[PDB]
RNA sequence: CGCCGCCAAGGUAU
């Protein structure tokens, strides 16, 4: 089956997890600060979130065992999903749209 | 006369600190200092002085020992600068830090005895010298929080003869 | 019979931790560097230099003797087992121990199952 | 070497919010 | 290129250049300013 | 076939035993034919020892 | 030890950086920072592991093909030098010989 | 008008970025580079070397990378060797706090320095071999210490260099030729640790 | 010893 495995030499239920990278994430946090995204991302117009530790991400029908057995003709089957690519662009909005790197042509939408 | 001697040193602290670190609002304790701060902050007009309903037991800060030996043994107005959010900002926010700090300080205020013994739950609750709070895991952080708010509710129910579960 | 003795022990430890000790204990503390020198610390060749053999003295909570050393099953609450407690039960300790181990396994697999397409 | 007058928050030891050009309006278009 | 080396293609790879000097070297005399 | 094979030799003229294995190649350099011994404690360098006499 | 693979990782890491930059049609260091990348999925982002900020080594090119000279003339990796110190992954992965020397004594003490 | 800061954020904020420079930057030639290049003033050197100790103390299984960075300093500038040794003598005489892991990582940490030298052979004057006055975790600190230093030097090349140096009698480790107690206790210990590479007859 | 700075056709049919 066509998925090329980079783990041909091991699988975890016989020789075990031979590496536990857990503190690299915490040291990434301590290297970029605990406010590494809160100053950048608009958490403030997310809600009134004062804690930012109870924050939780996408869970609703991620695996999606049997969606509802529709037809899935050409593009909704094989094409990529546009909603993570737009919610990620929505998530870093003031620091993908910052006003003072190129301060020239700006294009405001209607309303 | 302490209410007039305090505001001069407060204004000297405002003049000593830089521009981005001076406050836009000061929440004082019970009112005796709105007009002294008003006449002493003439050089900084944009600071709001307000007396709110959030009294805080900093007198319970005189019950801990590192503040207590520093306040009792001094030959100079030293103007020390310490930190109470020891290593919490790496893991939690300032919001949970305040919601923990004022509960532990109120528990130390109403009963220093059991709030003192709760903060050392085991014999492996060491404290580094550059901090004042002990170092322990998050489950026993919220466990200490639950038993100290139970201490505060039990002290209220013992003082005013009020059923705790009936509130 | 022993729960009140446990209450007396925790109250006298409470009194010695409150009426004489400060709010926070440091590294030195004049107690913890004694306990660190009084640790077990396995991997010590000097154990057999001072000890002859693991004998059986009157090692009991009371004056009365204690049951010998076979292996009793665990029961989640570390007991005073004595006077012939030979492993008879209906199988409720092992069942819920397997239940809690299975719960600790399925929370690990459920975090994996939730974190798949994120 | 650690004189503990402490100087402020960030001084314990141009990026970030960059300054706007004061001499400029951004050329706005209606998209 | 101070002495021998550098990079002929800074636009090919995802770097900019600026080889530093190894401060962890050990020898007798290396300074020219003092 | 000769083109996909690889032969190497340690002798009195070749002080080095080089071979590839399982995706990544290595080589044995003995301590006896080093005038000054290499540093061997700083990187992907790990030493070999004789278990009958405990020395590297 | 392999310098030519440390160059290849720096070449391909900035290349997938640029591939994500051209998806936004930005290609800017200041508008589109690497803070967007090096943040975990639990707090939000993409989540990647740095090997460009390792300060790849060099040597004397006249004698590099000739003789093992040692270590001289460190070369910078990525174009990020504002002292954030994004950590490397390998410093939190247990090495080979440490794992073998631990495994021998662990199985010996287990028996 | 002037403040005092009894919070050390100048210390811990320092101790963070040398946990970090050496978290980034693979091998030891680059960590040393970056550390040098930050021009750390001399006052802080004891704390730097102490942080290089600490960081090593906590990595799962020990990584030889630390007795290499550590050594690179420890013979680079005169100071690092002095400060660093101070960290040893300071270190063993407590060593009851951390145990069973950090104790091993730090022990092998020092054995690695001794073996690769870049540290005076007399750091051992502090090790007090007693069996009355040694305590537990001290004892299995020094255990894995020698037993782990054993094979690097091998037994003979250790046996000599331990003794042959003539000027050796700075220590109480082996040479306690004193009362027939701590003398007998040495022999017994090194036989239990499974080296027995030095045992003598002082019993006449 | 210090790379790199982005428009459009590609889709809401004729």
């Amino acid at each position: 089956v066509l998925k090329q495995n980079p783990f041909w030499w091991t699988h975890q239920r016989h020789d075990g997890k031979l590496w536990n990278l857990n503190n690299y994430r915490t040291d990434m946090i301590q290297a970029l600060g605990g406010v590494e995204g809160i100053l950048e991302h608009t958490l403030f117009k997310g809600t009134y979130f004062p804690t930012w530790e109870g924050l939780f991400w996408e869970k609703a029908s991620g695996f999606e065992e049997s969606m509802k057995w529709k037809k899935l003709t050409n593009a909704q089957r094989s094409g990529l999903n546009q909603i993570p690519n737009r919610r990620f662009t929505l998530w870093w909005s003031p620091t993908i749209n910052r006003a003072n790197v190129y301060v020239g042509f700006q294009v405001q939408l209607d309303l | 006369l302490a209410k007039w001697k305090t505001a001069e040193e407060v204004a000297a602290l405002i003049r000593s600190l830089p521009v981005e670190e001076q406050p836009k609002q000061i929440i004082v304790t019970r009112k005796g200092m709105l007009d002294p701060l008003e006449v002493h902050l003439l050089d900084f007009p944009n600071i709001v002085i307000k007396g709110s309903e959030l009294q805080l037991p900093f007198q319970a800060c005189l019950k801990v020992e590192k503040f207590g030996d520093l306040i009792l043994k001094a030959t100079e107005p030293q103007m020390v600068l310490f930190n109470l959010y020891d290593d919490w900002l790496k893991t939690i926010s300032s919001y949970t830090a305040f919601s923990r700090l004022i509960l532990i300080l109120r528990a130390l205020h109403v009963n220093n005895d059991r709030a003192k013994v709760i903060l050392k739950p085991d014999k492996t609750t060491i404290t580094e010298p550059h901090h004042i709070w002990p170092t322990l895991t998050d489950e026993e952080w919220i466990k200490v929080e639950v038993q100290l708010k139970d201490l505060i509710l039990a002290d209220y129910g013992k003082k005013n003869n009020v059923n705790v579960a009936s509130l | 019979g022993l729960a009140q003795s446990r209450q007396q022990q925790q109250n006298v430890e409470d009194a010695m931790k409150e009426m004489q000790k400060p709010l926070a204990r440091y590294i030195d503390d004049e107690d913890l560097d004694r306990m660190l020198r009084e640790q077990e610390r396995e991997g010590d060749p000097m154990a057999n230099f001072i000890k002859k053999n693991k004998a059986k003295e009157n090692k009991n909570k009371k004056v009365r003797p204690r049951y010998s050393g076979p292996a009793p099953p665990p029961n989640r609450f570390w007991p005073g087992y004595r006077w012939d407690g030979v492993d008879r039960s209906n199988g409720f300790e092992q069942k819920r121990f397997a239940r809690l181990a299975s719960k600790k396994a399925v929370e690990e697999l459920a975090y994996k199952w939730s974190v798949e397409d994120m | 070497e650690d004189d503990k007058i402490y100087r402020g928050i960030n001084n314990y030891q141009r990026k970030g919010p960059i300054r706007a050009p004061e001499h400029l309006r951004a050329t706005v278009r209606w998209d | 290129m101070y002495n021998g080396i550098g990079l002929p293609t800074p636009r090919g790879s995802g770097t900019n250049g600026y080889v530093q000097r190894n401060l962890s070297l050990v020898r007798g005399r290396r300074g020219e300013r003092p | 076939q000769w083109e996909n094979s690889f032969v190497s030799v340690y002798s009195k003229d070749n002080p080095n035993l080089l071979f590839n294995m399982c995706g990544f190649e290595c080589r044995i350099l003995p301590k006896c034919r080093t005038s000054y011994e290499e540093f061997t404690h700083k990187d992907g360098v790990w030493n070999l020892q004789n278990e009958v006499t405990k020395e590297r | 030890n392999t310098q030519e693979l440390l160059d290849l990782l720096v070449k391909c890491e900035n290349k997938i950086q640029t591939r994500i930059k051209i998806g936004l049609n930005s290609k800017m260091p200041s508008r589109f920072p690497p803070v967007v990348f090096y943040t975990p999925k639990e707090l939000g982002g993409l989540g990647m592991l740095s090997m460009g900020h390792v300060l790849i080594p060099q040597s004397d090119l006249r004698w590099s093909k000739q003789t093992d000279v040692g270590i001289t003339h460190f070369r910078s990796g990525m174009s990020h030098e504002e002292d954030q110190l994004i950590p490397n992954l390998y410093r939190y992965i247990q090495p080979w010989e440490s794992e073998f020397i631990d495994s021998q004594r662990v199985w010996a003490e287990y028996a | 008008v002037t403040i005092h800061d009894k919070t050390e954020i100048n210390l811990v904020s320092f101790r963070r970025t040398i946990y970090l420079a050496i978290q980034s930057s693979l091998d030891f030639e680059e960590c040393a580079h970056k550390l040098l290049k930050m021009e750390f003033p001399e006052s802080q050197t004891k704390e730097l070397c102490n942080m290089i100790l600490d960081c090593c103390a906590q990595q799962r299984t020990y990584e030889k990378f630390f007795g290499l960075l550590a050594g690179r300093f420890c013979m680079l500038k005169k100071e690092y060797m002095e400060s660093f040794e101070g960290i040893f003598k300071e270190q063993y005489d407590t060593i009851h706090r951390l145990e069973t892991n950090k104790l091993r990582n730090v022990a092998k940490m020092f054995a690695h320095l001794l073996y690769t030298d870049s540290l005076p052979w007399s750091v051992l004057e502090c090790i007090k071999l007693s069996e009355e006055t040694t305590t537990s975790s001290s004892r299995i600190f020094v255990k894995i210490f020698f037993q782990e230093l054993c094979e690097y030097m091998g037994l003979p090349k250790l046996n000599a260099r331990l003794k042959d140096e003539t000027l050796q009698p700075f220590f109480e480790g082996l040479l306690p030729r004193d009362n027939p107690r701590n003398t007998r206790f040495a022999i017994n210990f090194f036989t239990s640790i499974g080296l027995g590479g030095l045992t003598d007859e002082l019993r006449e």
